[PDB]
């Protein structure tokens, strides 16, 4: 593995 | 689905906007990588203004022109922070808004909930974006592509998909739709790669061994073009296959050209629906056609032999090249020069390339040398093409005696200049790739052996509708042959077949041998040539020890270069000679 990912937030006003 | 941060002791590198199916992130926060969740795929990079894209194309809601910043600081939390841009002139808008490095790829908003820029950073912090794009995700949408009496052609291009999402994608839909499906690959190394990517279809591999297999039951046929061809040669069961898939349909080898000449003739019977993948569909000539990634042209003097200076853009070049020559020994040249030099070079051609290619995917490499084998569906982590533009064509020599010799070096098509250079330019680069060439392409292939070796494959296929096959369209205008007189009745076409499937013989060779009336097991014809017709192995006159126990010189009556053209093949001409084949 060199690197990833984390979801963190969405697309808002 | 949202926002994601780029984590790689080891933490936080940069910020990416997953939409629509395509993630969205600066250039300098991957600088190139790929991604893990299994891999992304790098598809499209503006490199200058700082952007890459992962699964496809870009994706827009407007632009600016009253904004909120998104900000996903590390080891923080998401802050929306709204503030107006600033109209500086460079015309590129931009906000006053100082995050920590780590933040760059942050959505930046306008007030309803869609994404117009990304946060650059960096002396004020720039919305960075582009034009309007783009392409589209790694998903397929298709037609109407399966009706019967139809042909399609795919230019296939390294986005998303093309061996990785269009192919399965067109397999599932045929299975939905119960149609006995054949795939047919240039090389098993090529099927092989079909394997894995449709892993999970019932899919079945089917060796030349083989002259036919049938299940009845739900099953998808992966051939080479030349187990197809051999298999219309020689077994008695026409299996109707209602759809055709031919991946790399450029392929000018004669099992390859007559292979999509039934396969044109069975569309237009009704009986068939086809689909030919190839960025150079025969009769296609820009030798400079679009591609996946920026790719730098540069026209440049190559050395064709040995060299000592003058040549160092060659041997200082930082990376992986991928060198064309016209033959294994002008490989060799270039190679052993090379090597000299302490470069890791692997060669290939058609007869080592099962064996040589993956060694390119498998260790650390400098240089390959390769003939034009690797036009057909080579896939490489190189970032150069060294291309001459050269080549050697089989011709029949009409002028009295007939022989078949290899003419060249003659300069390549435009086709065969776009492959050579489509090595290059899949992926999104640093550098952007570099296709270093030397000459212009010529067009008039026609006195190409291969055309009429095709005729000889293809009017010695029968059919139960009793057409005689013909070549596909665009290739019939090679040659002025008459269909059907190739063909060769009783088992004089046994034979042919045979020398062909046995006997490893090119189809010239094997065509005049047959039609003479020769036994596959009678060999006196490798012997009485006339003395011009001498084979020689590294500049000595050969000579083969024969079953019945005899010394005789190699000098076979008709004379095919391919036969004693590079050592392998030459080996396998002096078994045959011998008896032992
Ligand atoms: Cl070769």
């Amino acid at each position: 593995a060199d690197l990833s990912l984390e979801k963190a937030a969405n697309v808002q006003w | 689905e949202g926002v994601y941060r780029i984590m790689q002791g080891k933490t936080q590198v940069g910020v990416g906007i997953h939409m629509e199916g395509v993630f969205h992130t600066m250039w300098h926060v991957t600088r190139g990588s790929v991604i893990c969740h299994g891999r992304l795929e790098p598809s499209w990079a503006d490199v200058r203004n700082d952007m890459i894209s992962y699964g496809g194309g870009w994706r827009l809601g407007d632009k600016w022109d009253d904004v909120q910043v998104l900000a996903i600081e590390p080891g923080k939390n998401p802050k929306h922070v709204q503030t107006k841009p600033g109209l500086f002139k460079t015309e590129i808008g931009a906000v006053t808004l100082d995050f920590k490095p780590g933040t760059s790829g942050s959505p930046i908003i306008n007030k309803k909930g869609k994404v117009i820029g990304l946060y650059g950073n960096g002396y004020v912090s720039a919305i960075t974006q582009a034009e309007r794009i783009g392409e589209g995700p790694d998903y397929e949408v298709d037609e109407d592509i399966f009706r019967k009496k139809r042909l399609t052609i795919m230019d296939l291009h390294p986005g998303a998909g093309k061996t990785k999402r269009i192919l399965p994608s067109i397999v599932r839909e045929a299975l939905k739709r119960r149609l006995r499906t054949l795939i047919l690959a240039p090389t098993r190394v090529v099927a092989a790669e079909m394997e894995e990517a449709l892993r999970g279809l019932p899919i079945r591999y089917q060796t030349p061994a083989v002259k036919s297999d049938h299940t009845g039951r739900e099953i998808v046929d992966l051939m080479c073009h030349a187990t197809f061809t051999t298999r219309l040669l020689s077994s008695t069961r026409v299996p109707n296959y209602n759809l055709i898939v031919m991946d790399e349909a450029h392929f000018t080898d004669p099992c390859s050209v007559a292979a999509r000449g039934y396969i044109s003739t069975r569309v237009e019977m009704g009986e068939a629906a086809a689909i030919f993948m190839t960025a150079t569909p025969p009769g296609s000539t820009d030798p400079f056609p679009q591609s996946n990634s920026p790719i730098e042209d540069i026209e440049r003097e190559i050395p064709e032999r040995s060299w000592n200076t003058g040549f160092d853009w060659i041997t200082d070049y930082q990376g992986k090249t991928v060198w064309f020559v016209p033959s294994i020994k002008a490989g060799n040249d270039i190679a052993n020069c090379l090597r000299k030099s302490g470069k890791r070079v692997i060669q290939l051609s058609r007869k080592t390339f099962d064996t040589e290619y993956p060694k390119t995917k498998l260790t650390d490499w400098d240089f390959v040398v390769t003939t034009d084998i690797s036009e057909m569906g080579a896939n490489f982590r190189a970032g150069r093409v060294i291309d001459p533009r050269r080549c050697l064509k089989p011709v029949i020599l009409t002028d009295g005696p007939e022989r078949v010799i290899l003419a060249g070096p003659i300069p390549v098509t435009p086709a065969s200049a776009a492959q050579r250079r489509g090595r290059i330019g899949r992926n999104p680069a640093q550098e952007d790739d570099q296709y270093v060439f030397s000459g212009d392409p010529l067009k008039n292939d026609e006195d190409h052996a291969h055309w009429t070796e095709a005729k000889m494959l293809l009017d010695n296929i029968y059919t139960p509708e009793g057409i005689i096959p013909t070549l596909f369209g665009p290739e019939r205008e090679k040659t002025q042959a008459i269909d059907g007189e190739f063909r060769l009745r009783g088992e004089q076409r046994k034979t042919f077949v045979e020398l062909m499937r046995r006997g490893d013989l090119p189809v010239w060779l094997s065509y005049k041998v047959a039609s003479a009336g020769i036994s596959y097991k009678d060999r006196e014809w490798c012997f009485t040539g006339e003395r011009n017709n001498q084979i020689l192995e590294e500049n000595m006159e050969v000579e083969i020890w024969t079953r019945e126990g005899e010394k005789k010189k190699l000098r076979p009556k008709w004379l095919d270069a391919r036969v004693y053209a590079d050592p392998m093949a030459l080996k396998d001409f002096k078994e045959f000679a011998s008896g032992r084949k």
